[PDB]
């Protein structure tokens, strides 16, 4: 039973390796969800498997994140992440290393640089080893990118497209674009009073001058293109009824009897 | 504020010789 | 170990039936330590348990209700452990179980207790389910060997039935009917439901083997019920038991007022020598004249 | 009273900017009138 | 014996917050 | 015979131990017998001294002569040696002597048998002892270096212990899970307790301090300075004074990191105190590195000194660090200044263009460490036109805090008031 | 009627002895000897024919007092 | 014996209530004696 099932599960696997090493990937991984349920994803503290087929349940759960990511696939990404997160830090004395694994930890911290949960990402650097931080490409990579980012070099996390460890990062580093316009329009919202149109263009960077009106037809802070755009200008009365409410609280609690 | 803040420090002394005055009697009464 | 939920928690997004139940299985053995995690996602399993939900409609109640418990929010936990329906298992000793339970056995006795007030049709529905928990709790006692404090219980969820059952149902008898009739006459205070809870003690008393005639009168007199006061007596005299009607007729002057005296004496008036020495004990010219003498 | 086992454990008023390594004044003002 | 002592109790602390009721408002009173 | 002398003195002082603890055994009676379900925090407070002053002999002739009450467990301690409250608070410290003995392996049977003892008596006064040995449970599972199923068993002891409505033992608990949550750096899961749970507004001060410290770490961590630090300031006020001196250069160095962080200098009488000098000098070198703003300098203290900050645990904050160093350049400018352009602000700051440094100031404005304004059409800063803060509502505010917290204080205080008869 | 009021409080506590002195110990140490003596009734019918000594002890100084 | 745990859990409940009652029923009498 367990023996031969585990047997059509790797003979499976297999045939999905040779597949793609799109559609047919998406039935074969459902398929495998299912078999693996009828096997268990988690031993969970009391089964104790220590199988190679469950070395093999992390490897078709990764080909499952790329596959997702090849897709666009954000939430199908998010899942199978949080799995692969739950094997490669729950089981690490049982299961052996697995060298396919820095190339997605950099995938899942650059996906949340993109979608701009930078506590997450800092938890799960600390997760992360030290010394991998600064020895591998891969972690680092994204750890470079959010450094830039929180140091403010809008330029450099720019310039720093080019160098990207493996294709598996793409289309983040485009949802990390869309997050930097979004930050500079933070940083125009909180400061940069009365700003004009072509600095706006330069700094804040859009697409074609045609296009230019993009975040005004969207994010559109009352903009107003009086030529300069004027920011819109984006940005004396006692409060008695309160100050009334707390005085009474201060007699109150000085004529209650305790 | 001054006032509160005096009051308060007054009640802490009332408590503070509270508390002695049961840890003294508390001894008397077990010797 | 296992140190995150979050993967366990993801499968119940996907839109699989087979995955979603070994989802919320796993999910109920690990809440034991990551609640923490899963009530941000409950939601998932709430909107999981309101469907048809394939046996998702029968483990999520109960996970839900695990979840909530953790977090704080007994209210909500109740709703989802009472869906739970079977699942629940109330034979294990489990803290959570217990504490549940407590919760439902609190809520239950609130409604009855708030809810026998009101008139005899204008009664808000009590849920079965709920019911059925508490009769499982009753019979648990029951079995346990513990007859006592099931009265108790019984009485503060206001229904007799149980608290007939359970105090007849048991042994030492004279002692469950003396420790009920301690509480009726000294703790509880809602005049009705001690009249029907006194009811209820002497219908047991007279359907005993060896009716026990002083204390019947005891409760009669409480009931303020002369005519079943006659009838006792009338019943006591025309079967050959004197000594017994003499000290139920002392008693009853002792204790009741003179006009309960006066309508039981009226009733009897409605050999002769017993009847009419009757009367006189009532009317107590024989009570006053010893206590004279003495 | 309690204590935290379960963490393993210039007469002077020093200031920060008595840290800062430059020029003596002597230098700087002399440089400064040299110049202007 | 439990469900009793639990009466007991319950009756104890009724009893306490209406003397404790009580005690406040002579303060007050007294105060006056 | 120099040997049995010291002996004899060492006997008479075990007898005065012995005393001492028939002393806090009938404080613990009276706790029990009498009304103040309380007492017992007297019979604790000397238990440091206990534990401190505690003989392998002192502990053997306690075993043999006391547990006469019955049962036979006294075979459960004087292998080892060679009523509601006396067994509890007796066997805690036979179990915190099996720690300083260092034997783990019966330390944590025994205190395995502990915990079985208290969930099988359920008692409330009881409860204080129950949590300082949680506490010595937890102690001796880090010891044996596991601390894995410490996170199970004292959660399911947390879960009881605010079922029953507790402040002492839920606050011991949940500092001792959030503290096993970071020993493995499940960062994500405290905050998520933390957020989920709520803290007893009334344990002990030193359950305080413990947990703000923690507080402070994780929202650290979770990018939080403001309120990071301003939870570590107030755990170091709590924490006592003349001791506890590892868990005042725990906060001491994160606190520092945590302030360099939010762009600030630390104290220099931090680094100068008697007790904290040796240990923060790498943090000296630090904070000196970051004030001169020399990358060169902050490097080659990082590289010299990573040993102690694996030991710690700031690498992230560290480099965040980095960070935070151009932004305490830019903040000192703010500060120092009101209308400076912004070819000054990028040639002060050594940065390479006047865009790079209008970037950087204006996201040191989104994040208010400077909280000022700016202006590229004259390519200049200018600061928020400071107002004379008195005739506003921040007094007013200020006021209102501190008349609210002395009225607090004078309602605990005449509610503490006590007569014992 | 404050004194009614005390003598009343006596009347429906006399079925549980023990209960009544905590009640009246207060009111018996009262400024207005109007409610001074209507505790004292008050423990008189609450304890009748009852001898408890919480009731005596509360008695005694009452007994000494300045007031007729 | 579930339902004596129950009776337990209440019964502590209630006695720590009125502890602190009896507590704050004795200050509050010395105060008013005062």
């Amino acid at each position: 039973t367990s023996g031969a099932v585990l047997q059509a599960a790797t003979g499976m696997y297999e045939q999905l390796k040779g597949e793609w090493n799109l559609s047919k990937c998406g039935e074969e991984l459902g398929r495998l969800k299912l078999v693996l349920l009828e096997l268990n994803f988690l031993p969970t503290t009391g089964t104790k498997l220590t199988k190679q087929q469950l070395i093999l349940a992390r490897d078709i759960l990764e080909i499952g994140a790329q596959w997702s990511i090849l897709r666009k696939d954000i939430p199908s990404f998010e899942r199978y992440m949080a799995q692969l997160k739950c094997y490669y830090f729950d089981y690490k004395e049982q299961l052996p290393e697995s060298a396919y694994m820095h190339q997605l930890l950099g995938l899942n911290l650059l996906f949340l640089l993109s979608q701009n949960r930078v506590a997450e990402f800092h938890t799960e650097l600390e997760r992360l080893p030290a010394k991998d931080i600064q020895t591998n490409v891969y972690i680092k990579h994204p750890v470079s990118l959010e450094q830039y980012l929180m140091e403010g070099s809008y330029n450099k996390v720019f310039l720093a497209k080019g160098n990207i460890p493996a294709e598996s990062y793409t289309f983040f580093i485009d949802i990390l674009l869309d997050t930097i316009r979004d930050e500079i329009a933070g940083c125009i919202e909180k400061a940069y009073e009365k700003i004009l149109f072509t600095e706006a263009t330069r700094i804040l960077f859009f697409n074609t001058p045609k296009k230019m009106t993009d975040y005004a037809k969207k994010r559109g802070w009352v903009l107003g293109p009086n030529n300069y755009y004027s920011f819109a200008s984006q940005q004396t009365t006692i409060p008695s009824t309160e100050l009334a409410k707390q005085v009474i609280e201060y007699a109150r609690q000085l004529e209650m009897i305790v | 504020y001054l006032a509160s803040l005096i009051r308060s420090v007054v009640a802490l002394h009332n408590l503070i010789n509270n508390k002695i005055a049961n840890r003294d009697a508390e001894k008397k009464e077990g010797q | 170990m296992i140190t995150s939920a979050a993967g366990i928690i993801s499968l119940l997004d996907e839109d699989e039936p087979q995955l979603k139940e070994f989802a919320l299985h796993k999910l109920n053995a690990v809440v034991n330590d990551f609640w923490a995690e899963i009530s941000e996602s409950v939601d998932k399993i709430e909107v999981l348990y309101e469907d048809e939900g394939f046996r998702s409609r029968q483990f999520a109640a109960l996970v839900a209700s695990k979840v909530f418990y953790h977090l704080g929010a007994f209210e909500e936990s109740l709703n989802y452990a009472l869906g739970a329906g079977d699942l629940f298992n109330v034979n294990d000793n489990s803290e959570y179980v217990e504490t549940i339970i407590a919760k439902c056995i609190d809520h239950y006795t609130k409604q009855c207790v708030e809810n026998a007030d009101l008139p005899e049709g204008e009664k808000k529905p009590i849920d079965q389910r709920l019911e059925g928990i508490v009769n499982k709790m009753f019979q648990r006692c029951l079995d346990d060997h513990k007859y006592k404090q099931a009265i108790g219980i019984a009485l503060e969820t206001r229904r007799l039935d149980v608290f007939e059952k359970t105090i007849l149902e048991s042994n030492d008898v004279p002692g469950m009917l003396a420790y009920s009739l301690k509480l009726c006459m000294s703790l509880m205070q809602n005049k009705q439901f001690r009249n029907k809870v006194l009811r209820v003690l002497v219908k047991i008393y007279m359907n005993l083997e060896k009716p026990d005639f002083i204390n019947v009168c005891q409760c009669l007199i409480f009931l303020d019920d002369p005519q079943a006061v006659s009838d006792i007596l009338e019943k006591l005299v025309k079967e050959d038991n004197l000594l017994m009607a003499y000290q139920i007729c002392f008693d009853l002057y002792e204790s009741a007022s003179q006009q309960f005296l006066s309508s039981v004496i009226q009733n009897l008036r409605t050999p002769k020598d017993q009847t009419l020495k009757m009367i006189k004990i009532l009317s107590g010219e024989m009570a006053i004249e010893l206590h004279l003498q003495f | 009273d309690d204590e935290f086992e379960e963490f393993p454990a210039h007469v002077w008023e020093d200031n920060w900017d008595d840290d800062n390594v430059e020029d003596d004044f002597s230098n700087q003002l002399r440089a400064e009138l040299e110049k202007h | 014996d439990l469900y009793s002592r639990y009466k007991k109790l319950q009756q104890e602390l009724e009893f306490l917050e209406v003397q404790e009721e009580y005690i406040k408002d002579e303060q007050k009173n007294l105060k006056k | 015979t120099a040997a049995a002398a010291a002996e004899h003195s060492q006997r008479e002082l075990d007898t005065v131990t012995l005393e001492d603890i028939k002393e806090h055994v009938k404080q613990l009676e009276k706790a029990v017998s009498g009304k103040e379900p309380r007492f017992v925090l007297r019979a604790l407070r000397m238990l440091p001294s206990t534990s401190r002053r505690l003989n392998h002999y002192v502990l053997y002739k306690a075993v043999q002569g006391f547990f006469t009450s019955n049962n036979a467990t006294r075979d459960f301690l004087l292998p080892f040696l060679e009523l509601p409250e006396v067994e509890a608070y007796l066997q805690l410290l036979v179990v915190i002597f099996m720690m300083n003995s260092k034997r783990y392996k019966e330390a944590q049977k025994i205190s395995d048998d502990l915990m079985q003892k208290i969930s099988t008596q359920n008692r409330r006064a009881l409860d204080l002892v129950a949590a300082k040995c949680y506490y010595y449970h937890a102690r001796v599972y880090e010891f044996l270096d596991k601390l894995d199923v410490v996170r199970s068993f004292l959660h399911a002891r947390l879960r009881t212990a605010t079922l029953r409505h507790d402040a002492d033992g839920q606050a011991t608990l949940l500092n001792l899970l959030l503290r096993n949550y970071l020993h493995y750096s499940l960062y994500d899961q405290a905050e998520k307790l933390v957020s989920k749970s709520v803290f007893p507004e009334q344990a002990n001060n030193n359950e305080w301090a413990r947990y703000l410290y923690y507080t402070g770490r994780i929202k650290a961590i979770q990018l939080e300075y403001s309120e990071a630090r301003r939870t570590m300031t107030n755990a170091l006020r709590k924490a006592p004074q003349h001791t506890a001196v590892g868990f005042k250069q725990t906060v001491h160095k994160l606190l520092i990191v945590v302030e360099l962080l939010l762009g600030e200098i630390p104290d220099r009488l931090q680094f100068r105190q008697p007790s904290l000098k040796r240990s923060l000098m790498p943090y000296f070198l630090l904070t000196q590195a970051v004030r001169t703003g020399n990358l060169a300098k902050f490097n080659q203290v990082l590289d010299q000194f990573g040993e102690k900050f694996q030991a710690d645990g700031t690498y992230t904050l560290i480099i965040r660090l980095r960070h935070n160093v151009i932004k305490t350049g830019v903040r000192m400018i703010s500060l120092s200044y009101s209308r400076i352009s912004l070819a000054d602000i990028a040639q002060k700051l050594q940065l390479d263009s006047p865009e790079d440094a209008e970037f950087i100031v204006a996201k040191a404005i989104r994040d208010g460490v400077i909280e000022a304004s700016i202006n590229h059409e004259k390519g200049y800063v200018q600061s928020k036109e400071m107002i004379d803060i008195y005739s506003t509502r921040e007094p007013q505010l200020a006021f209102h805090q501190r008349i609210s917290f002395c009225l607090d204080i004078h309602n605990m205080s005449v509610k503490a008031m006590r007569f014992p008869p | 009627v404050r004194r009614a009021a005390v003598e009343s409080l006596g009347f429906i506590l006399f079925r549980t002895p023990e209960q009544c002195p905590s009640v009246v110990s207060l009111l018996s140490e009262s400024y207005n000897p109007h409610v001074r003596y209507g505790a004292a009734m008050a423990l008189g019918i609450c304890c009748a024919g009852t001898g408890n000594k919480e009731a005596i002890n509360l008695l005694e100084p009452m007994t000494n007092d300045p007031v007729n | 014996s579930g339902l004596r745990q129950y009776y337990l859990s209440k019964i502590e409940e209630l006695q720590l209530i009125v502890n602190d009652k009896s507590q704050n029923l004795r200050r509050l009498q010395a105060q008013r004696n005062e």
